[PDB]
C-alpha cells in the first residue's frame, strides 16, 4: 500500500462493524442525525474518525505509523425506536489515545471538534464506557462519601444544605449571619450561591472570616459538626487557590468549585489540592443544563458527571426529580448510581448504555437541590436513600419564623421520614401521612407545611429516555 | 412566631430532633438492623467525651481541617457479627447502660460491604445532663 | 406598616419583569432565545430567567430586606416576538455590573448560563449575545497581545498567516512530528500545530515533542529566512501541568504555545493567557467543544458570546471557522463575530446575529483561524471573506499534497499570495478566483498538483445554525 | 561490597556474613535520629520492654476503621501500635485520611492512660516527594513516630528520612520488610547482621530484630549476636554468635529491637529473657485476635510484661519459672486468663535453616 | 467477655498494671536497684504536675513533636550516688512522703554507663486521688 | 458468622483452587519449598496470606470488611518435575491492595515477610503478571528505546558503551582522559563505573565538569553524538 493522495470514504477505514472491542478501551455512544444522503456508517465513521486519527483527505504521514493501532472506531450502529433519521452509533478509542489522569484531553478527544460537521445535523453523546485500566489513571475525588461520613461522623440519615439567599447583594456579615442561624436549627450545611465569588457587596475573604465564626457557634451550640461549602470559583487558578488556602488555614471542613464555569483543568487541580490539605471538595454543575437538556444534542448528564467523578469531587448536585430543575425519576436514577457505585450494569431503561466499572474510585455524593421544600421530604428519601445531601435555601430562608426554624423543620421532616422507612413504612404512600404526624410536635415544621402546601414542580420532561 | 432556643439545645444525630423514642420504637430500629444483616454495636463515652471539641489542635500546624476530639468513643465489648436476634443487642443495651449508669451511650450498626457505620443513634443520656430540651421546649 | 416579610411563592415578574427599565451604560445585558412551556407566560418566563440568573429563588426570602433588590436584582426589560415561531421570544435581561466578579469571565458565565437552562418552566433556551460594557471591559487583562503586536512581534505583514494541523491526530511519535513540521514550514507556512487532542500520550510524551519541534522551528525558519512558529499544546489535566509546559516553551525561545480554552476552562485560560502576557509568549485558542453547546438554534449559547469571552480570557488567535470548509458556519453569522473578535466598536446589527451595540475600550483585537477540511481552490473565498487579518490552516490540505510537506505548505503560500496580489490590483475575488488559481498554476507546479487532487472537493451542506 | 561479585561464573555460591565499620567510617554517618537513650527519655518510659502491635488484617481495612482498632489498642496498655508494613495509601484507605483518624486515636488513648502514645505511621512510599510529604503531615499533627521500609523503599529515601527525623524530632521505626529474599540461605546471600549494621548507619530508631520464638525464623544464638551489635557501643568478636569482627560503634546511637510476629500471652517470658528491657515487643494478632476484642488484649499483653519484668526483678529465672509467673498473673488479670486460653497450645518450632 | 474501663482508669507507667506493690514487694525492686549498682533517686510532684499535658505548646510553631509537660517531677534531695544499702532508700521514700504527703512520688534509678534512667515505679499517689481503679475494677 | 478467636489452617481461607483470576489481579509464581509436615497447601495459603490480608490467628476486625474483596488468594500449585519437595504456587492478589505507581509497594506486600516464615525452607519469586490497569499507574521510564534512538540520531546497529577502569582510584581530570580516548575512538557511550559515586580520589562535581568537557571534545571531533 502506497500513499494514494485525494479524498476517500471515512467508512473504509473507521467503519469497522466486527471489531471485537478491548477491555482498556474506552468507549462512546453516540446519539447521530446525519444529513440528508449521508449513509450512519459515513456518519458514524466520520466522527470515530474525527475524534481520533483522521482528517479530510489522506495524508502520508498515515504510512510512518499503524492507524488499526491508533484509530478510533464505528463498531456498531443502532436505529432509534421512533425515530427515521436518529442513530446510536458506538466508537471505541484505543487507551493509548488518551492522556493518564486527564479528563480535558478525553473531552478534547471524544467531543472536541464532531459536534459541529456539515455532514450531520445534530449529535448528542449518551454515555461513556471509562475502563479500570483508564480510571486508574485519575486520582479522583478527595474522599468520597464513606470517608466524608466519617470525617463528619454522621450516619443513618441523609445529609442536609441550603444555600443562602438572595443569590447576591448581601454583605460579608449578613451571609454569616443567615449561615449561623441556618446551621444552628439543625441543618448539618450552607452554602454560597454558585455565583457568589467575590465581588463589590462582599469581597471573598470577608465571607470566608465570617462564615467562620458562624459555622464554629453553630458547632457549639448544636453539638454537631458543621460546615459551609465556601465558593473557591474564581477568574484564574491562582485566585482559586489562594481561597482554597484561606479554608484550609481557618480550619473549616468544605470549599466548594463550579467545575464546568472553572473548568476541568481548574478542578482536577483543586481536587488534588483538597485531598492533599483534607477539605471536603463540594461541586456545582452550573452551565449543565446548556449541554445536556436537549434529546437530540449535546451531552447526556451521566458523561458530565461520570467525568466529575474522574475529576474528583465529594459531592455533585444530581438533581431533585420533583424541584423547579428538570430530571426524570430513571434517568436521575441511573446516573446516581453511576455516581455511588463501584459497579453499574447496562440498563437501557435507566440510560445506562454501558456496563461501568469503577475500579475502587470512591463514591460521588449526590446533592438534591433545587426549589423543594418539606412537603417533597418523603419522595427525596425514597429517590436517594441515605447518601445524597438534600438542600433547601428558599425552603429555609422562606420559612415565616426565619432561618433557624426553617432549618428545624427540614431536620424534623426528614427524621421523621427516615423513622418511617425504618419502622416498615412505605414513603411513596405514607409521606404525607408522616409529614402530617410530626406536624403535630413539630410547630416549626407545621408552619412551613401551611407556607408550601400547594406548591409542586410539574411540566413536561425534555430530556427523556 | 417561635424563637429556636440557642441554651441548653445540645443535639445529638440521627433521630435527637425526633421526640424521645419508646421502646418500641427502639425495638423497630434494632428489628431493622437485623432485617439487613448490619453489624450491631454499642459505643459510649462519659460526659467529659460525649461532644466534638478541639483540644488536640494545641498541638498543630494547620492541618486542622476535619479533625476533631471526641468522635471516637469507647466500644462496648466488640461489634455483634453474625447477630441474627434483635433481643441479643436489647440484651446488651440493658448490660452496657447497667456498667455504665452515667454515661452517654449510642446503638450503631456497619455495613462490611461499603465498611462504613450505615445507621445510629443515642440510647443512654446520664439523668445529670440539662445542656438539652424535651421537644416542646426547644422553641419558645 | 410598609413592606414586611411575607412568607409564600408569588410570581416572578413581580419582581424581575420591568419593561420600563432604561439599562445603564454599566450593566451587562443578555439576549436569551426563550422556548416557555405552554401556561407560561412569556412575561414570567423572562423574569424566572433574570431572577434565577441574578438575586432570585423560587419562594419569597427575608433576607432580602436587609439589602436593596432594586440596586441588585436582574431585570427583564424587554421582551421581542420571534418572526417565525409560535412559542419563542428574545428575552432581554439587565445586570447591574456589581453583580460580577473583576476580571472573571468564569462569574459571569455562572450567573448568566449557570442554572436558567434547566428550568422545568421553560423548553429550551439559548443565550445569543451579551453586551460587556466598558467598564467591565477595563477588568480584564484580556489578551496577551492581539493582532497588531502579533504582526510586529513576527514582522509579518501584508497577507493572511498560512498555519496547518499535523496529521494524523493521534499516533505520531515526537521525532516525527517534527519531521512532519520541519517539512511543513520550510515550504512557506508561518506556523504549524498539535493536534487539539495532541497533549502528552504513550505514542508521544509532551516534552519530547516540543524538543523535536523546537528544532524543526529554527531548521525551517534558518532556511527560509521567515520567522516560524508551532502552536505548542499546553492542554492538561491540571493548572500545574498546563504551566510546566508552558515553562518549557519559554525556555526554548520558541513564540507560540496554544490551548484548548473550553476543554480545559476559562479559570485555567485566564492564568495562562496572563502567563503568556508576562513571558512574551504567543497564545492560540482551540475552540474544542464550541458546536456541543453553539450548534443548535434553539438552545445552548451561540459562538459569538464563546468569542467575546475567550477575548475576555484573553487569547491572540481564535478559531472561527472556515464558512466554506468541513465544519458548519454560515457567512453572515461568521462575519458578524468575526467582527466582534477583531474590531474596537461593533454596532448594532441583527442581520450578522448582532444584537447589541459592542466597544471594546481598546481591549486588543484577536486573530481569527479558519480551519478545517479547506485546500487551494477555497483561497479566493477566504481572502474574499477574512481579508488580511486572519490565520488561515490547511492540515490535511498541506500533509494531504501528493508530493510531500514542503510542496504542500509551497501550493498553499502561493495560492495565498497570488489571492493576495490579485486582490491588491483591483480584481474581484469572488468572480476571478477561478482564473486566479489557474493563472498561478501556470508557473507553480506546486500548486498545479495541489489543484488536480482537491478540485472536485467542496462542503455544502444545510446549515443548522441559522439566524 | 555486593555490587557485581556475586553474579560472577566462576562462583557457585557468595554470601556475605559480616562487615567490620572501622570508627573513622562510622563518624562519617549522621546515624540514627534518636536512639534507645534518646527515645525512653522523650517518651518518660523506664524499666520495662516496650509494647507493641500491628493493626490488622493487614489490608482492607478502612481509616476511620483503622483509628478505631488503634484507640482500643492503645487504650488497653499498649505503647504504640503501627501501619502493617504494606499499608502505604491505597484505594480502600488513602494515607492523609489515616494519617487523621489514627492522631485522633493517640490523643484519645493518651488523655485516657495518662501515658505517652504513639503509632508508627508508614512514610513507605513510590517516589521520595511522596515520603517526605508524609513525614511532613506527621510533623504538622505533632504525633511521636512515623515508620519506614528501608530495603523495599531503599538505603537512599532511608537516609533522607533518618535526616528529616532528626532535624524534625520524630521517632524513625524501621521495618525490615524483603530482607528474608537477602539473609535466609545460609551458602547465598547476606547475612541479617550486616543488613542491621547497614540500617544502624543509614538511620533509625527501632529495627525488627526477630522473635527467635514466633512464626518467622530466628536463631537464639545468632539473634543475640545482632542484637548486640544493634544496640551495644562495642562488640567483641564471637563466632559462636556469627560475629565474625569486633565492632568499634564509636558511639553511634543505639538501635532498639523490635521483635514481632506470631508471639503471644505465653512467650513473654522467654521474650523478656531474651532481650531484656531494651527492646520492643509487639502482638497484632495476639492483641486483635482476643476474645474480648483490642482493649483486653493489650492488656493482658501489658499484664504478662509487667508481671515477668517484676518477677525477673525479684530474683526469679524466666527461662524456668515463667510459666508460673503467667499462671500467678492470671488469678488476678482476667484478661490475662483469657488470653493464655485461646493461645495454650499454640508453638512455633521448625528446623532452622539460616544456622551459624 | 468484660469491658476494659475508659473512666477513671488512669495508669502509672511501669507496674501501674499489677496489684499495687506490697511493702516487701518494694523492699525486693530496691534489692534489684543494690544488686546492680544503679543510683537510686526520688522525685514527687503535685496533682496538678503528675501527668503529661500539652499547655506549652501554645507558644509553638509546628514543633510539638514528643514535646510535652509533666515528665520532669521535681527532685526529692540528691540521687544517692554511692548508695549501696536498702534500708537507706526505704528511709527517704518515708521521708520524702512525710514532707509531701499529698503528692505523686516515684522511685527511680539511673545508670550512668548507658546515661538513662534504668527503673521506676510509683510508690505514692495522694489518698484524694480518684481517677484511678483497683486491679478488679479495671474492666466490667 | 461469628468471630471465633484462635488459630486455624491458613487454607481454610486463602487456599482457593477454584479462583478464576480477574485481569486486573496481579499474579505471582512461587517456587515454594515447604518444611516437612507442612503440606503444600497449607504452605501456599500461608504465603498468600501473609502477604495480603491475614496473621497467624484470627482477628475479629475481619467482619468490618470484606475478606473476600481484599484477600490475596492462592488458586493454583503446580509440583516442580524433578524435585520431591518444590511446587510453584500461584497467587492472586487484588489491584486494590496496591498503591498506585509504587514498586516500592508492590514488593513490600507480595515479598515482605512470605520468605522468613520457619514453616517454608525456600522460597523464590519467579515471575509477576502486572496486569494493564496497574501498569498504566506508572510513570515508566523517562524515555524508552525508540525516543533514546530519536534523541541520539543512532539507528541501524547496537549501541556502544564502556566502564573506565580501574574501579576506583583515578582523578577526575584521568577520568576525563580515559573518557575522550575512549569516545573518539568510535565508542558511543562510557560511563562511571557503578561504585564511582564521590570519594576522597574523586569529587563527583570535579569528574562531571572533565567528563563534560571529553564529551563535547570527543562529540566535536567525530561528528557523532557521544554521552558519559
Ligand atoms: O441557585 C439555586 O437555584 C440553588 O442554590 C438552589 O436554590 P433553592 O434551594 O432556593 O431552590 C442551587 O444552586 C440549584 O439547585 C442548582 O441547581 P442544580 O442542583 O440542578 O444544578
Ligand atoms: O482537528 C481538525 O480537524 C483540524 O486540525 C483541521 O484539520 P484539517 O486542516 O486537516 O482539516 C482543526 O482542529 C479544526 O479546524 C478545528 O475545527 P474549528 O476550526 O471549526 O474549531
Ligand atoms: O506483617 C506481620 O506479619 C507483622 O505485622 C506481625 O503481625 P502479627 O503480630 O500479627 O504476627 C510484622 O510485620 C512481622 O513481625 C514482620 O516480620 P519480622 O519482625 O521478622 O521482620
Ligand atoms: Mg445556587
Ligand atoms: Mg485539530
Ligand atoms: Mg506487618
Ligand atoms: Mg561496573
Amino acid at each position: 500500500a502506497g500513499f494514494k493522495a485525494g479524498v476517500k470514504d471515512y467508512r473504509l477505514t473507521y467503519y469497522t462493524p466486527d471489531y471485537v472491542v478491548r477491555d482498556t478501551d474506552i468507549l462512546a455512544a453516540f446519539r447521530m442525525t446525519p444529513q440528508p444522503g449521508v449513509p450512519p456508517e459515513e456518519c458514524g465513521a466520520a466522527v470515530a474518525a474525527e475524534s481520533s486519527t483522521g482528517t479530510w483527505t489522506t495524508v502520508w504521514t498515515d504510512g510512518l505509523t499503524s492507524l488499526d493501532r491508533y484509530k478510533g472506531r464505528c463498531y456498531d450502529i443502532e436505529p432509534v425506536p421512533g425515530e427515521d433519521n436518529q442513530y446510536i452509533a458506538y466508537v471505541a478509542y484505543p487507551i493509548d489515545l488518551f492522556e493518564e489522569g486527564s479528563v480535558t484531553n478525553m473531552f478534547t478527544s471524544i467531543v472536541g471538534n464532531v459536534f459541529g460537521f456539515k455532514a450531520l445535523r445534530a449529535l448528542r453523546l449518551e454515555d461513556l464506557r471509562i475502563p479500570p485500566a483508564y480510571v486508574k489513571t485519575f486520582v479522583g475525588p478527595p474522599h468520597g462519601i464513606q470517608v466524608e461520613r466519617d470525617k463528619l461522623n454522621k450516619y443513618g440519615r441523609g445529609l442536609l444544605g441550603c444555600t443562602i439567599k438572595p443569590k447576591l447583594g448581601l454583605s460579608a456579615k449578613n451571609y454569616g449571619r443567615a449561615v449561623y442561624e441556618c446551621l444552628r436549627g439543625g441543618l448539618d450545611f450552607t452554602k454560597d450561591d454558585e455565583n457568589v465569588n467575590s465581588q463589590p457587596f462582599m469581597r471573598w475573604r470577608d465571607r470566608f472570616l465570617f462564615v467562620t465564626e458562624a459555622i464554629y457557634k453553630a458547632q457549639a451550640e448544636t453539638g454537631e459538626v458543621k460546615g459551609h461549602y465556601l465558593n473557591a470559583t474564581a477568574g484564574t487558578c491562582e485566585e482559586m487557590m489562594k481561597r482554597a488556602v484561606c479554608a484550609k488555614e481557618l480550619g473549616v471542613p468544605i470549599i466548594m468549585h463550579d467545575y464546568l464555569t472553572g473548568g476541568f483543568t481548574a478542578n482536577t487541580s483543586l481536587a488534588i489540592y483538597c485531598r492533599d490539605n483534607g477539605l471536603f471538595l463540594h461541586i456545582h454543575r452550573a452551565m449543565h443544563a446548556v449541554i445536556d437538556r436537549q434529546r437530540n444534542h449535546g451531552i447526556h448528564f451521566r458523561v458530565l458527571a461520570k467525568a466529575l467523578r474522574m475529576s474528583g469531587g465529594d459531592h455533585l448536585h444530581s438533581g431533585t426529580v420533583v424541584g423547579k430543575l428538570e430530571g426524570e425519576r430513571e434517568v436521575t436514577l441511573g446516573f446516581v448510581d453511576l455516581m455511588r457505585d463501584d459497579y453499574v450494569e447496562k440498563d437501557r431503561s435507566r440510560g445506562i448504555y454501558f456496563t461501568q466499572d469503577w475500579c475502587s474510585m470512591p463514591g460521588v455524593m449526590p446533592v438534591a437541590s433545587g426549589g423543594i421544600h418539606v412537603w417533597h421530604m418523603p419522595a427525596l428519601v425514597e429517590i436517594f436513600g441515605d447518601d445524597a445531601c438534600l438542600q433547601f435555601g428558599g425552603g429555609t430562608l422562606g420559612h415565616p419564623w426565619g432561618n433557624a426554624p426553617g432549618a428545624a423543620a427540614n431536620r424534623v421532616a426528614l427524621e421523621a421520614c427516615t423513622q418511617a422507612r425504618n419502622e416498615g413504612r412505605d414513603l411513596a404512600r405514607e409521606g404525607g401521612d408522616v409529614i402530617r404526624s410530626a406536624c403535630k410536635w413539630s410547630p416549626e415544621l407545621a408552619a412551613a407545611c401551611e407556607v408550601w402546601k400547594e406548591i409542586k414542580f410539574e411540566f413536561d420532561t425534555i430530556d427523556k429516555l | 412566631m417561635m424563637v429556636w432556643t440557642p441554651v441548653n439545645n445540645k443535639m445529638f444525630e440521627t433521630f435527637s430532633y425526633l421526640p424521645p423514642l419508646t421502646d418500641e420504637q427502639i425495638a423497630a430500629q434494632v428489628d431493622y438492623i437485623v432485617a439487613n444483616g448490619w453489624i450491631p454495636c454499642l459505643e459510649f463515652a462519659e460526659a467529659d467525651k460525649a461532644y466534638v471539641s478541639n483540644e488536640s489542635a494545641i498541638r498543630f500546624g494547620s492541618v486542622s481541617c476535619l479533625y476533631y476530639d471526641n468522635r471516637y468513643w469507647t466500644m462496648w465489648k466488640l461489634p455483634m457479627f453474625g447477630c441474627r436476634d434483635p433481643m441479643q443487642v436489647l440484651r446488651e443495651i440493658v448490660a452496657c447502660t447497667k456498667a455504665f449508669p452515667d454515661a452517654y451511650v449510642r446503638l450503631v450498626a456497619f455495613d462490611n460491604q461499603k465498611q462504613v457505620q450505615i445507621m445510629g443513634f443515642l440510647v443512654q443520656r446520664p439523668k445529670s445532663a440539662r445542656d438539652w430540651q424535651p421537644a416542646n421546649k426547644r422553641s419558645v
